[PDB]
RNA sequence: UCGUGCCCCGUGUGGCGAAAGGGAAGCCGGUUAAUAUUCCGGCACCUGGAUGUGGGUUUUGCGCGGCAACGCAACUGAACGC
């Protein structure tokens, strides 16, 4: 048999822990992002870390 | 040549070939009255076909479920019989 | 009239010839 | 070859199939 | 890359929906002349002598495929 | 004395039809321009029928009873003698040297081989040129 | 990055086949077609059975996994397990000979052969499987075909006669709409029955009855399954009868 | 009483969605009440009745010849290993530098 | 379908343990103050999936040729074994 449990053991879901603003940080000012914008057509960004 | 090539209500008297199930369907039973055996009245009407095999028809051909076969037998457990110990140990 | 295109193929069950059919082995389970 | 004769022994093995298949302590 | 030794299979391969662009490449040294087609997959050269022929061929290639000439010197 | 004569079986060892059973249309022992050497005008089995057992459709059995010949030109060297002997009359003079030179006689011969060879199979005689061997 | 591994995805996880369905829901053959019969899970065919499973022939059925994975929220799982250990409670009463007790758990077993109905309740299956009352009239052809072939059956174990007889009934509260609400429009009458065309509520429902006689059972036919199709066309036309009857503001039941 | 029309997934999925196979040869979606024919009627009229019993009689004659065709193919197939087999048994009794 | 069962099989048992062992697959050119077989341009490959087209096979149903070593763009193959 699968669980059917008489009572959640938790009430509330908890919201996504990595959303997309603590995803996307800033960009960044560098010149070598100023350079890949112009050259490369790349934005240059700092995320967070535990962002694929 | 190619592209001409490639360009170039359902009925249940003409099925396709691929079965669904155990078998394809059969062609259906023949429903007409022969000039021999046609009536002229209601009460000597002669009903033609089976109203239960028409559904089983209707819903294999709309596919609701797939076309099986009877199975009149089961293979049975293969056992040995043996004598309890009470009636071998009887003694008189 | 039965099809001669059948034939019999008995296994003889002795050593070293064909393998040994499954037999009841409940006395020695 | 007979169309009638055709026809009434497809309904007559037609039937006959129907029939046949709805049949010391 | 692939060489394409029959006009036939190049005229097919040029039809080809996958076909995104061609090009010519003349060698005035070797006297010959390349047209090249870029696929999906594969970069097809067919290799012919210099000749009017050869220049009249590209009216026989599909007119929807764009066809260009390649410069003396590959500007980066 | 001699042994590959006509309606000799031998079985082939080399080639693609290594261990099919054949059967010998004509021997050639002196040789012929074009193969210098001993050797024959074979007919044979390449798909032998499929096994018949006694609860099986007659369409199945039908389907699984044809037979694949094929025709060869075949060295002695690479045939293994059989003791056994399958006359068999639709055999006569059906290939000859000119049959392999042209592709249409080969496929009509191929027809008639495999005409009399399920005949043949049918009659229920000769069971061990159509068993396959096991090797 | 890591390779993938053949066959651990597409048609494999696309499909499952009957034995490895009723294998993942726990279920009895019996159980599993009556499920799928009711909650409209349909055979299926892939493009390449050997993709799914190599042991596969022309005879294996096929099903989709999110439709496995979605009876597998039944609730009518939990009533078939109740239902089979009420019937072991019941056993052991009658070999204990607490004929009382074995009585007191029959009157819980809700058996067709006493209520009527079916055994178990497909009110929640009803609205599932017609969103709309559209829908509902629009397989009303069937529904109405398959209840007035079945109100004129001799009882078997899979249909008994308390349950033809609420057929009967069913039947006859639909024709009872239809003589007040003037919805018949044409009848024929054909080799095989009578054809009835009405217009409920601007759809046409044609259906066809057979003629009063001795109607033929044939084992070419799976009656058990058939038996299936009654319980789930009965609940329909129910709670169907009752819509038309409240539209058209009349007491129901009759 | 109950009246409808008025994790657990609530949301069907859409092979659920999927229609049925069609076993038609056109693949369209067969009726479960096909509408009759005025040739299957009681009392039919001439035209339709005479129309199904020449179709019904054209396909009783095309199904007869070819049973016949193919009665006729299994006996000459048994009357060439009837013939097959006699030979065998005749030839039995006859092998008894460059 | 006595509808709530039956059949087959044996070989055990999980995990960790190598940036020098075994291992699917990327090269060239250019580019930065500092990275590059990772960026850019060009030209490829591997793994897995789904599904078309062309071509192939088949009315002698599951290819043809060579004496042979074997060849050819294809040319059915589950369990169980080598």
């Amino acid at each position: 048999l699968s669980r059917a449990p008489k009572y959640p053991r938790k009430s509330i879901p908890h919201e996504p822990r990595l959303d997309e603003h603590k995803i996307i940080i800033h960009p960044l000012n560098t010149e070598g992002a100023l350079k890949k914008i112009e050259e490369q057509n790349t934005l240059v960004f700092i995320v967070d870390v535990k962002a694929n | 040549q190619l592209a001409l090539q490639k360009i170039e209500e359902g009925d249940d008297t003409v099925l396709r070939r691929k079965q669904l199930g155990k078998f394809k369907l059969p062609e259906k039973d023949l429903e007409l009255v022969l000039p021999d055996e046609l009536e002229d009245s209601l009460r000597r009407l002669k009903p033609e076909g089976n109203l239960l095999k028409d559904r089983y028809r209707s819903m294999i051909v709309r596919g609701k479920l797939e076309a099986r076969r009877k199975i009149p037998f089961r293979k049975q457990a293969k056992t040995k019989l043996t004598e309890k110990w009470t009636f071998k140990d009887f003694r008189i | 009239p039965k099809n001669p295109l059948l034939e019999k193929r008995p296994r003889n069950f002795g050593i070293g010839q064909d393998i040994q059919p499954k037999r009841n082995l409940s006395r020695m389970v | 070859l007979v169309p009638e004769t055709l026809l009434k022994k497809r309904k007559s093995q037609e039937k006959a199939r129907a029939e046949r298949a709805a049949a010391v302590i | 890359p692939q060489e394409v030794s029959d006009i036939k299979k190049f005229i097919e391969i040029c039809r080809r929906k996958d076909a995104s662009s061609a090009r010519i490449k003349k060698n005035p040294k070797t006297q010959q002349i390349k047209f090249k087609v870029r696929c999906q997959r594969f970069l097809y050269t067919l290799v012919l002598k210099d000749s009017d022929k050869a220049e009249k061929l590209k009216q026989s290639l599909p007119p929807n495929l764009q066809i260009k000439d390649v410069p003396k010197r590959n500007k980066r | 004395m001699k042994f590959l004569k006509t309606s000799r079986v031998c079985l082939v060892t080399r080639g693609r039809y290594a261990g099919k059973k054949v059967v010998i249309i004509q021997p050639v022992d002196q040789g012929t321009k074009s193969h210098p050497y001993g050797h024959a005008l074979v007919a044979g089995i390449e798909r032998y029928p499929s096994k018949i057992t006694r609860r099986m459709s007659k369409a199945r059995i039908e389907k699984r009873s044809k037979i694949k010949p094929f025709i060869k030109v075949i060295n002695y060297n690479h045939l293994m003698p059989t003791r056994y002997t399958l006359e068999l009359e639709g055999l006569k003079a059906v290939i000859n040297a000119d049959t392999f030179k042209e592709p249409s006689q080969r496929e009509e011969a191929k027809k008639t081989v495999k005409k009399v060879l399920e005949d043949r199979y049918n009659s229920g005689k000769n069971r061990w040129f159509f068993t396959p061997l096991r090797f | 990055g890591k390779a993938k591994k053949k066959g651990k995805s597409g048609a494999a996880r696309n499909y499952m086949t009957r034995t490895q369905a009723v294998k993942k829901l726990q279920l009895s053959l019996p159980d599993f077609r009556k499920l799928c019969i009711w909650k409209g899970i349909y055979p299926r065919e892939p493009r390449d059975r050997r993709k799914v499973n190599k042991s596969a022939t022309a005879s294996t059925t096929f099903y989709y996994t999110k439709d496995i994975q979605y009876l597998l929220h039944e609730p009518l799982l939990q009533k078939f397990r109740e239902q089979k250990a009420l019937e072991k409670k019941i056993s052991r009463a009658l070999g204990r000979g607490d004929v009382s007790n074995a009585a007191r758990l029959e009157r819980n077993a809700n058996l067709p052969e006493k209520t009527g109905k079916p055994r178990y309740t497909l009110n929640h299956i009803i609205r599932e499987r017609y969103p709309t009352f559209q829908d509902a009239l629009r397989d009303l052809d069937d529904c109405l075909s398959m209840l007035f072939l079945f109100a004129n059956l001799p009882s078997t174990t899979a249909v008994p006669a308390k349950m033809i007889a609420r057929c009967e009934r069913l039947c006859h509260e639909f024709q009872h709409y239809l003589i007040v609400t003037h919805s018949l429009r044409k009848s024929f009458l054909s080799i095989k029955g009578i054809y009835y065309q009405a217009n409920i509520q601007g759809e046409d429902i044609l259906w066809l009855v057979p003629y009063k006689f001795n109607q033929r059972i044939v084992g070419d036919v799976d009656f058990r399954i058939m038996g299936t199709f009654v319980e789930f066309y009965m609940t329909l036309l129910g709670f169907v009868n009752y819509r038309l009857y409240t539209s058209i503001g009349l007491k129901y039941p009759p | 009483t109950y009246d409808p029309w008025a994790p657990d997934p609530l949301k069907k999925p859409k092979t659920l969605e999927q229609k049925p196979i069609s076993l038609a040869a056109n693949g369209k979606s067969v009726p479960a009440v096909p509408k009759p024919t005025g040739g299957y009627s009681y009392n039919p009229a001439f035209t339709d009745y005479q129309q199904r019993l020449m179709e019904e009689s054209e396909k009783a004659i095309e199904a007869e010849r070819k049973r016949l065709q193919e009665l006729e193919l299994e006996r000459q197939k048994m009357e060439a290993a009837a013939r097959s087999a006699a030979e065998a048994e005749a030839a039995e009794a006859r092998a008894e530098k460059p």
